[PDB]
């Protein structure tokens, strides 16, 4: 599940697409696969 | 090209940006100006 995740903030003209494959080294594995198990993704200070 | 800390040209100019080792497109890494706290470093004993 590398780079499966990418915040796009759009501008009133542009946009600027970053991704956690640029971010995070860190990854949460889908094993705890029993049920329920939810997820995060940290995005460390986006200076947009 | 800028000023701004955090850009260093996504997988850069004219070379191809391949070791012949890395296998992947992705080389990046490069945002998120704050890395983790480091349990290694000088300060570690205390935070230990």
């Amino acid at each position: 599940s590398s780079d499966d995740i990418s915040m796009e903030i759009e501008l009133n003209s542009t946009k600027f697409e970053t991704i956690t494959g640029s971010d995070v080294g860190l990854r949460p594995p889908l094993y705890p696969t029993v049920s329920r198990e939810t997820l995060a993704f940290p995005f460390g200070k986006l200076s947009i | 090209t800028d000023n701004n800390p955090e850009g260093w040209t996504l997988d850069k100019s004219v070379n191809n940006g391949t070791f012949a080792g890395l296998a992947e497109n992705g080389v990046t890494g490069l945002l998120q100006s704050g890395e983790p706290m480091d349990f290694s470093g000088a300060n570690a004993l205390y935070f230990w």
